[PDB]
Formats: C-alpha cells, structure tokens, sequence
C-alpha cells in the first residue's frame, strides 16, 4: 500500500523542513 | 492499552525466540509482527528496551537475503530511531555496521531505511561518527551518489557534511572516492533546492581542504556553482558564495569563468550587503594574474560596477579592500589594461580612491590602495586630476611614517620586521615609492615630488636590504634625474656611490635602474 518513498518525505519533513 | 506493556513485554522474548530461528519460512513471520510491533508507544519502547530483540534484529536484517523479511527488520529499527533510548539501543548492538552493509540493497525500500536511519544516528547519537566511518560507509555514500531519486540523495549527502565536517580523514577518503566530481554533478544536474542547499554544504565544507580544493576546481566546481548564484532561495546562494570564495584562489586557471563573472559582476549591485562582499572577494582571487579573467571583467562593466562598489561600502573595509584588490587587478598586464585606466577616472573614482588613503583607512585598504593608484597612474590622463586631489603629499606622508617605523625596529621591537594591522610597514615603503615612480613621470609631478624634499629619502632608500625598495628607489630618482636641478641634487646627496655599487645587484631590475640613473646624471 504505501509508496517505499514516503519514508524518505516522511524523514525530510521532520529532520529539516 | 494496558496489556500492551504487559503481554507483548511477555510477548517479546517469544518473537525473539523466532528471529534466531533456523528455518527460513517462519523466521519472516516474526519479522512481520516484529515490525508492527514497532508502531505502537508499547511494543515500540518494548523491543527498543529489550536489549534481546533488538541484536537479534539487527542480526536478521543483514543475514536473511530474503527481500521481504529485509525490509521489515530494517523498517523496525527505523522506527526505534525516532527515539533516543532506539538511537543508543541501535548504536549498542551495532546495527550501524549492519545499516551500512544494507546500504547495498537493490531494494529500496531497504536502502531507504538504511540512509535514513544512519541519518538519525549521525544526527542525535555519539559515537556514530566513528562507527560509520568504521564500516566504511564513506565510501559506500558516495558511491551511491549515482542514485536519482533527490530526496534520497538530499539525506545521503547530508551524512556526508556530517561526518566530513572538521575531519581530514574522511575528507581524504571521500577525494579517493571521486566524490568532488560526484557532487560538482549534482550541481549541475537537479534543481531540488534541498538537495543544492545540502550537496552546496559538503562542497564548502570540503573547499576549506587543501587537497580537495585543487581537485573540486578541475571538477568544474567554479562554473557549477556559478549556476545557482541566481537562484530563488538565499541559503543556497550564499552557501555557494562561500564555497566559491574559498575556491577562487586556485581557480586562476580555468576556463569557461564567461558565465561566473559576468554573474559575479550583476551580484556587486544586490541589496545584500554579505552577497557583495563575497562577489568582491571571489572577483579579487580570479582576476589576480589571470589575464583572460581581467578583460572578461572589464567587459562585463566590472570596472563601473567595482568603483560603484568602493562609493557605496564608505568605511566598509571588509568590501573595499577587496574591491579596490580587483581594481588593481583590472588596471595593469592584460590588453585592456589601458581601457580600465581610463574608465576609473571616467566613472569618478580618482577622488574617492585618493580619500582611501586617509584615516579612517587602515593599513590593509592603505596598502591596496597605493597599488591601484601607481596603476592607475600609468596613465598619463590621470596625472593632473590625481595631483589635483592631493595624491603626491599623502603618498609621501604616508612613505615617511612607515620608513620611520622600520628605523625603531633596525633597533628590536621583536624580529627583523614584524607587522602592524597585518601589514609590514616595509611594504608600505615600497608601494609608495613605487607609486611615486610612476607618477614621477610627469614634469609638474616631479616638482612637487621635489618640492617635498624627498631627494634624501630616497637615496638613503638605496642602501635598504630589500631589494624590491632598491629598485623604486632607483625608479624614482632615475625619473627625477631628468631635471638638471633634481639632477644635482641627487649627487649632492652623495647618490653615485651607492647607484655605482648596485651596478652590481643581484637584481636585474635594481642594476638596470641604478645605471639609468648614472646615465642620466652623466649626459646632462
């Protein structure tokens, strides 16, 4: 179900903007 | 809720049990569970504090090939990382080494929890630099610089500046790595502003190297970073600024700089003080011998933008210095030497360069300052309006109190000759007196120079154990001697004496002078 590539936007999202 | 902190803590040395197991079929269901288990704020802080669980799946991970039991170890110790009891937990059972091998997966959905991860572990836990290091995963991040999803290579290289940054050992590597040429081609590759911010921050970090500079510069480091000056986002233009300064001082050798410098020029107008400087400072390191640089310049308005500039800084000496650097730069051995001459003066800088040299000025500026002049006056339209604004007095003022001060230190003041504001005040002598012996070509210059009483001065000035002083002293009184009553003068100093003995100098131009001098004293 979830892209494999939202854990790379999920982690960008928190550890800078 | 209230069973969870009960039942999966009884719950995890079970799965445990599991991960170690010797059949490769159910050792994935575990891993499965495992992982939900690693959703919850229980089951989570569970397995993150059962020392048990997390070697074992750590162990996994890096073991079991299966590509799907991979991902779903290497998506626990993910989520354990977004904690620091996870980040120690993980670094105690060394799933560094692990995540670093996992850096090699085709899968990547692995490969995303490997970097990612690591990326915590660089971020909040210590020690990890060295471990990471340790394993090798250097190496391994720039060999993965060939990837193209950007968001991966924006965490990637950010690992990068983290562990290069203040460490000469992994800066070493990554050179070896070919990662100056990996990282230049991202530069000119992507436009995810993330990703140019990031790759722009290991590149500055790496430019302060000494054997990384050189090999950035025949990356293409310069024009790479010149095409983002123009960008949108301030961080990274000033970050590519930075680098770019650091660079400029070997980069005197490049070609294809059209697009850089004319971008450098448009860059001195901006409304931001610290672009300015920086543009002024990368100008002054470029155009320093590097002929094909300074006509480029001079072509693009560099020398209207540079005096404009010096107008706007005032008592800025962070950005007239180096502007008033590049100036120089821009007015002496290139073809369009004469043309930059000329524009100075046309663009009102004589009386602006010529108020340098007074307080509040400091030694430094001072310094740049008498160089430009002595360029500038190698144009003869620039001899009246320079005497016109009280050059000739200054420059002599200032060639007193320096030689003065190297006559309370042919005593002791500490060495031979130290420094005052960074500067020794012997190179003051000498920038003065050299920009005396231009100007000195001109008759009603020469009368004012002599009606300074400056004849002994420099004669005394032949006898200086500095050769490059020898020399303008000779200069100078050579174009003085021309004038039978400086002529006179000068012997009646007792000239020829010492002018006879540097006949024999060492320095050609010191002994081409000195007889210059004797010629002209002879055939009056």
């Amino acid at each position: 179900e979830e892209n494999p590539e939202s854990i790379l936007d999920e982690h960008v999202q928190r550890v800078m903007k | 809720y209230q069973d969870d902190a009960e039942l999966a803590t009884r719950a995890i040395p079970e799965l445990t049990k599991l991960l170690n197991d010797e059949d490769q079929v159910v050792v994935n269901k575990a891993a499965v569970m495992v992982h939900q288990l690693s959703k919850k704020e229980a089951s989570r802080h569970a397995i993150m504090r059962s020392p048990q669980m997390v070697s074992a799946i750590v162990r996994t991970m890096q073991n079991t090939n299966d590509v799907e039991t991979a991902r779903c170890t290497a998506g626990t110790l993910h989520n354990l990382s977004h904690h620091r009891e996870g980040l120690l937990a993980i670094f105690k059972s060394g799933g560094i080494p692990a995540l670093v091998k996992m850096l090699g997966s085709p899968v990547d959905s692995v490969l995303f929890y490997a970097i990612t991860t690591l990326h915590n572990l660089l971020l909040h836990q210590e020690g990890a630099k060295m471990a990471v290091r340790l394993a090798g995963g250097l190496q391994k991040m720039v060999a993965l610089l060939n990837k193209t999803n950007v968001k991966f290579l924006a965490i990637t290289t950010d690992c990068l500046q983290i562990l290069a940054y203040g460490n000469q050992e992994s800066k070493l590597i990554i050179l070896a790595s070919g990662g100056p040429q990996a990282l230049v081609n991202i530069m000119r590759t992507y436009t995810y502003e993330k990703l140019l911010w990031t790759t722009s921050r290991v590149l500055k970090v790496l430019s302060v190297c000494s054997s990384n500079k050189p090999a950035i510069v025949e990356a293409g480091g310069m024009q790479a970073l010149g095409l983002h000056l123009t960008d949108p986002s301030q961080r990274l233009v000033q970050n590519c600024l930075w680098t770019l300064r650091n660079l400029s001082d070997a980069a005197t050798k490049q070609e294809g700089m059209e697009g850089l410098l004319g971008t450098l020029v448009q860059l001195l107008g901006s409304d931001d003080i610290n672009v300015v400087t920086c543009a002024a400072g990368i100008l002054s390191n470029l155009t320093c011998n590097n002929y094909k640089n300074k006509m480029m310049v001079c072509q693009v308005g560099g020398i209207e933008a540079l005096v404009r500039t010096v107008l706007r800084a005032g008592d800025r000496e962070d950005i007239t210095e180096p502007a008033i650097c590049a100036l120089r730069h821009l007015t002496s051995r290139h073809q369009e030497a004469e043309m930059a001459q000329n524009a100075v003066r046309l663009h009102y800088g004589l009386p602006v360069v010529v108020k340098l040299l007074h307080p509040p000025s400091h030694w430094p500026l001072i310094k740049a300052t008498v160089g430009l002049i002595r360029n500038l006056a190698l144009c003869p339209a620039n001899h009246a309006p320079l005497r016109e604004q009280g050059a000739i007095p200054r420059l002599v003022q200032l060639l007193v109190r320096a030689h003065q001060d190297t006559q309370r230190r042919t005593s002791m003041g500490g060495t031979q000759q130290q420094f005052v504001e960074g500067v020794r005040m012997e190179e003051i002598v000498e920038g003065c007196t050299g920009a005396l012996h231009i100007l000195a070509r001109d008759v009603h210059n020469r009368i004012v120079i002599r009606g300074l009483n400056t004849i002994p001065l420099f004669v005394q000035l032949l006898y200086s154990p500095i050769e490059n002083i020898q020399r303008v002293a000779a200069g100078v009184l050579c174009e003085l001697a021309q004038d039978k009553e400086a002529a006179e003068a000068i012997e009646a100093e007792g000239a020829t004496a010492p002018l006879t003995e540097l006949l024999h100098s060492r320095n050609e131009g010191v002994a081409t002078y000195a007889a210059a001098v004797l010629f002209r004293m002879s055939e009056d």
